[PDB]
């Protein structure tokens, strides 16, 4: 809730941006793990009676 | 950089000089003003 949000953001935003990029890459990686383990075969088949 | 700037796609008040009424308003100066003059005969 700072008054000078623009000045602090301009000074220190790229550091947080690269850290957030790294953490977002981690999250996308976890999605890649879920796709790797659960979507090996994409042929969705009807559940038999 | 963060500084005083003119926002893009802003509405700029446009004031004529001739109509036979000649009027120039006393516009307020707040946080700097961008002024554009498009004439050829240095009026
Ligand atoms: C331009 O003018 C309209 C009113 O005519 C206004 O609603 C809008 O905020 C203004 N926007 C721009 C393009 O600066």
């Amino acid at each position: 809730d700072s008054t000078e949000c623009s000045n602090l953001l301009l000074q220190y935003g790229s550091f947080c941006t690269q850290l957030n990029r790294a953490l977002t890459g981690i999250a996308v990686e976890q999605d890649k793990n879920t796709q790797e383990v659960f979507a090996q075969v994409k042929q969705i088949y009807k559940t038999p009676p | 950089t963060q500084d005083l700037f003119l926002p893009f796609f802003s509405n700029v008040t446009w004031f004529h000089a001739i109509h036979k009424r000649f009027d120039n308003p006393v516009l307020p100066f707040n946080d700097g003003v961008y002024f554009a003059s498009t004439e050829k005969s240095n009026i």
